[PDB]
């Protein structure tokens, strides 16, 4: 029948479509796996549970003195202890050299904040009681804006920070 | 043969590819 | 009438639908104001005069997300995925449980609503700790969602009774869809129920001092992905089993329809880390595994695209359409019940494309928590699911009320559905484009008018969308109340059968359907996948709990 011929012709093309579909998704998985094997994967947060007490992080430890928050931990590597709080970032500004690997260690003494550096793939959630660790290397010197992109209360839309990358 | 259906899945496929490859490029430009 | 005595499930279904549409209206009021905000126009001083209980942008955003995305979507799912299988089997659901489910939904909604309206739960529809809402918000939300466990029972009951009266027969298609839908939702729902019962309820009552925000988010997104397939599948049921008849054709494949719904049972729940790519404390290995599984959840929709397009082309040909594109012109573009879901499917193409980008792990760092994400999801739920619901008013409402649709109400419906679709498409351009310029989501940006100058052009699209969708909503309100409050009635509209489509069958079809009818086996497989996908991470997190104090920052 006309309809029997349609069922058969429709399923025939539908089987090719499904084969093409899977092939396409497999190619996407290969192209993602590639990004995980390059330097660009440093923006993925460390999977380690690094617990802190949000009630003492401003009183004791590496977040307590923002002026000593940038530390040389390697020959071309700096670790930055960043506090995201209602409603700002410390230190402000963050001052780092061009071309060095920057390990950002970010926590909150209050609620969840975002840490999104305009012009980069640095885009990480900051949970109180937890440390978010991400790595990045700035190629160009200048001013990069930090945007809080997680709703943190009525000050959210004004919560901005500054990274200065020096030649 | 379902030419019309094939035209729709051609438009879907190109939309997926322009979106995915566009952002893949943006990811490397910001990396 | 005597109709509600024979078919009392019609009265209960109507109560679900109307409560759903009322929630959609109140939630949607805030939309145009949010679009004007993403256009750098602050209209909130005007809104506060109209609705003086509104204290802030974020309180409006909470009402917007909760009423549209949680309340309206659930009530629509409860109406469609109980009533359609009941009518396919010609069997009466347990009307005691059915009324109980409605009263639970109604009480939970009133209780959740009070603190929302009084500015005591300005925490948004994700309510991420340690932002601490009033206990009534979490209690109300909990009772509202648990309504659906009664709905699961009602349909497993209908199916059990049917199989007992018909041993040896395969489940009918619509009942098959509803059964796998409700079993998927049972597995899905456990994340949020565990979060509410173990953490949010004791915390909000003062019985525990803190909550671990990483465990809270992990449990939330267990439910938080599959809840969007919970929104979607009632629209898919209508698009598969009803749209084809309305278009003048048939469903080209029963087995291909069943396969798509089975794949959603297996793959909808074990993927939630695609909401946690930017979370600390979750192993990248598990992120890559949830990413891969997320790309597989896309397959049923890739399949749906072909089966439905093939079904509409078939209808076009039957009606004398010729060529690559003549089948399109031959379709009933004068019928709002046809147009609404089809425009929804057109917007779903770019919508699905954005979803696949979002799913691809490292690509999410480009768009996470930007205006991109609301751009993506308005095409999925605010356009396809909502337009398919709006279209149902033209065939479902008469079937429940005996109230006919006048030709004028039909013409108004075509205008509403076109303006709604066009507004969502314009807003999608503005939000996708603002997102790639790093404009954040969930932000009163109109209060920092100098912060995002690079986004001036996309912001014009957001104002235009704001105005178009304000007009579409006002027309929708006028039209809905016109149909409800109209005095004319024709009872034997209410006695008519639903426009269920016929199916084309093949020699192949019976073997595939028996394989898929082993629902006990398939549910077991789905349950194990949840255990494998979540179990190891939850053991790690529960071993290292770090509860933190709550904050009110509004
Ligand atoms: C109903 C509601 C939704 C659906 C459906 C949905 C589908 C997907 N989404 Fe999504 N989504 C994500 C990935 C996906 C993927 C891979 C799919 C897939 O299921 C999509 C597959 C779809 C397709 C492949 C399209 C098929 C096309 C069809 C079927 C059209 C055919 C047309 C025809 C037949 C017309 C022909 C007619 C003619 C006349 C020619 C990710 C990441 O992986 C995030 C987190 C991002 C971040 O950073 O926060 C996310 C975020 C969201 C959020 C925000 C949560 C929040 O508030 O934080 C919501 C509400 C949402 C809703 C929905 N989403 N999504
Ligand atoms: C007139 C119709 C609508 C307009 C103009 C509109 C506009 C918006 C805009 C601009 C946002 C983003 C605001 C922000 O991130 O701060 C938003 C958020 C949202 N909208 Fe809509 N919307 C409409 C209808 C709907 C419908 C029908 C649904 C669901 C059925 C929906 C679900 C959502 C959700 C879930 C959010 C996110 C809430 C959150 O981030 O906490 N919207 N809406
Ligand atoms: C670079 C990408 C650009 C390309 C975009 C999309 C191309 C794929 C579309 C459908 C896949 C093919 C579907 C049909 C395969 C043929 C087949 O299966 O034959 C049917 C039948 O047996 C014969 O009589
Ligand atoms: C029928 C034909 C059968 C043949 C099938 C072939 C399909 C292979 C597809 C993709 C290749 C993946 C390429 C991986 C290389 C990545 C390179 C890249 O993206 O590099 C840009 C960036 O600048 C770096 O830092
Ligand atoms: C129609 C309704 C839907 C509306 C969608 C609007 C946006 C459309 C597609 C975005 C695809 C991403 C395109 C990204 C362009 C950027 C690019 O290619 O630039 C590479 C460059 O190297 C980096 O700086
Ligand atoms: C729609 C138009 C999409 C416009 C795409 C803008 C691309 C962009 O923002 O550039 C990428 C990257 O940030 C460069 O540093
Ligand atoms: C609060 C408690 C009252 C909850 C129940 C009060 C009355 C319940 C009666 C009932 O079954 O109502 C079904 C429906 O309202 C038929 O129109
Ligand atoms: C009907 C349900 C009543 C449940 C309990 C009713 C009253 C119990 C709440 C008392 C209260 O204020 O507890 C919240 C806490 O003090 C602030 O963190
Ligand atoms: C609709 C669902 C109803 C749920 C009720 C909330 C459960 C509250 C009771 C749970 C027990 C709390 C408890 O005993 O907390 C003591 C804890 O050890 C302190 O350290
Ligand atoms: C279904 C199974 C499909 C196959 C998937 C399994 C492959 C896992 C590899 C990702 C792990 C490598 C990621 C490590 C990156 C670490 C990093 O950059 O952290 C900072
Ligand atoms: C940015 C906004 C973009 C708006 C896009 C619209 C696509 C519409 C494509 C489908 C066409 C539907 C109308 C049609 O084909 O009408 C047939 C005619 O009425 C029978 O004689
Ligand atoms: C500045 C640019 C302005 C923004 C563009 C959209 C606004 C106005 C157009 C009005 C559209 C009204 C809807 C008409 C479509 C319709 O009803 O067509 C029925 C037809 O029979 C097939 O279904
Ligand atoms: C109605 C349709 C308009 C689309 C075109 C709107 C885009 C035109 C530019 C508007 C604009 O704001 O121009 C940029 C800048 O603000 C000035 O110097
Ligand atoms: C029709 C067009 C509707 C949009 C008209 C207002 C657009 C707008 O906001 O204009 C701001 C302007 O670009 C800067 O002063
Ligand atoms: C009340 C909640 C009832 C939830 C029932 C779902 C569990 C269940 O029955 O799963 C096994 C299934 O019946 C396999 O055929
Ligand atoms: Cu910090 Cu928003
Ligand atoms: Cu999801």
């Amino acid at each position: 029948v006309d309809e029997h011929k349609a069922h058969k012709a429709i399923l025939a093309y539908e089987k090719g479509w499904l084969a093409f579909s899977l092939a396409m998704l497999f190619v996407f998985i290969a192209l993602i796996a590639y990004t995980l094997a390059t330097h660009t994967a440093g923006v993925i947060p460390a999977g380690k549970l690094e617990r802190v007490d949000p009630t003492t992080v401003r009183q004791e430890g590496p977040w307590a003195d923002p002026a000593q928050a940038v530390v040389q931990t390697g020959p071309n590597q700096y670790t930055v202890y960043v506090l995201a709080f209602a409603f700002g970032y410390q230190p402000n500004p963050i001052e780092v050299p061009q071309g060095a690997e920057i390990v950002f260690k970010i926590t909150s003494p209050d609620v969840i904040h975002g840490f999104h550096v305009e012009g980069t793939n640095i885009n990480v959630e900051v949970l109180p009681g937890e440390v978010s660790t991400v790595r990045y290397t700035f190629k160009r010197p200048g001013e990069y804006r930090i945007i809080c992109n997680q709703y943190c209360g009525l000050g959210h839309q004004n919560m901005f920070g500054t990274i200065v990358v020096k030649e | 043969k379902p030419k019309g259906a094939l035209a729709v899945i051609l438009v879907l496929t190109l939309t997926i590819l322009v979106f995915w490859l566009g952002v893949y490029a943006v990811f490397f430009a910001r990396g | 009438s005597r109709v509600y005595e024979a078919y009392p499930e019609k009265k209960a279904t109507l109560y679900f639908l109307v409560l759903g549409f009322l929630a959609l209206i109140v939630g949607s009021l805030f939309g145009p104001f949010q679009a004007l905000n993403y256009g750098n126009v602050d209209a909130y001083p005007l809104l506060k005069r109209l609705l003086p209980f509104v204290q802030s942008y974020y309180q409006g955003l909470t009402l917007h997300g909760v009423l549209n995305a949680i309340v309206f979507t659930q009530l629509f799912a409860q109406a469609i995925m109980v009533y359609l299988p009941a009518r396919e089997l010609n069997m009466r659901p347990n009307m005691g449980l059915m009324w109980l489910s409605w009263w639970m939904a109604f009480i939970g909604l009133v209780v959740a609503a009070l603190p929302l309206l009084a500015n005591e739960a300005t925490v948004l529809y994700t309510f991420y700790p340690p932002l601490k809402g009033h206990w009534a918000f979490y209690l109300g939300a909990s009772v509202f969602v648990l309504s659906t466990w009664v709905s699961i029972y009602i349909v497993l009951d209908l199916w059990r009774r049917w199989k007992a009266a018909n041993p040896g027969k395969v489940t009918p298609l619509v009942t098959y869809m509803a059964v796998v839908f409700w079993l998927m939702w049972f597995l899905a729902s456990l994340g949020l129920v565990l979060e509410a019962v173990l953490f949010l309820l004791p915390w909000s009552f003062g019985l525990v001092e803190g909550v671990d925000p990483l465990v809270a988010r992990t449990l939330f997104w267990w439910t938080g992905h599959p809840i969007v397939y919970f929104w979607l599948l009632p629209a898919y049921a209508i698009i598969y089993t009803i749209l084809p008849k309305q278009a003048g054709g048939k469903l080209v494949s029963d087995p291909m329809a069943r396969l798509a719904f089975l794949l959603f049972l297996l793959l909808s729940t074990p993927v939630g880390f695609h909401h946690q790519f930017a979370d600390p404390g979750i192993d990248p290995t598990w992120k890559m595994i949830h990413s891969v599984l997320t790309l597989f959840v896309a397959v049923p929709s890739l399949m749906t695209a072909f089966t439905v397009a093939a079904s509409l082309e078939f209808a076009g040909r039957l009606r004398g359409g010729r060529g690559l594109f003549g089948w399109i012109r031959a379709l009933p573009w004068d019928n709002p019940a046809f147009v609404a879901p089809v425009l929804g499917l057109l917007g779903f193409i770019p919508g699905g494309a954005g979803g696949i980008v979002n799913a691809s792990f490292t690509l999410d760092y480009v768009v996470h928590n930007t205006a991109w994400v609301p751009g993506h999801f308005h095409l999925q739920v605010a356009s396809l699911v909502t337009l398919t619901a709006m279209g149902s008013l033209y065939w479902l409402l008469p079937n429940l009320t005996g109230k006919p649709i006048s030709d004028a109400q039909r013409r108004l419906g075509l205008a509403v559905v076109w303006l709604w679709f066009l507004g969502m498409m314009i807003m999608a351009v503005g939000l996708h484009w603002a997102g790639l310029l790093n404009v954040p989501r969930r932000a009163y940006i109109a209060q920092v008018p100098d912060a995002y100058p690079h986004a001036a052009v996309p912001m014009v699209f957001n104002v235009l969308a704001g105005i178009v969708l304000l007009v579409a909503l006002l027309l929708f309100i006028y039209g809905l109340f016109s149909v409800l409050l109209s005095r004319e009635r024709k009872p034997e509209l209410a006695e008519a059968p639903l426009p269920f489509a016929e199916v084309i069958s093949g020699p192949e079809d019976r073997r595939l359907v028996l394989a898929m009818d082993r629902i006990g086996f398939w549910f077991a497989v789905a349950a194990i996948l949840v255990v494998l996908a979540y179990g190891p991470t939850l053991v790690q997190l529960f071993g290292h709990l770090n509860p933190v104090p709550g904050w009110r920052l509004w």
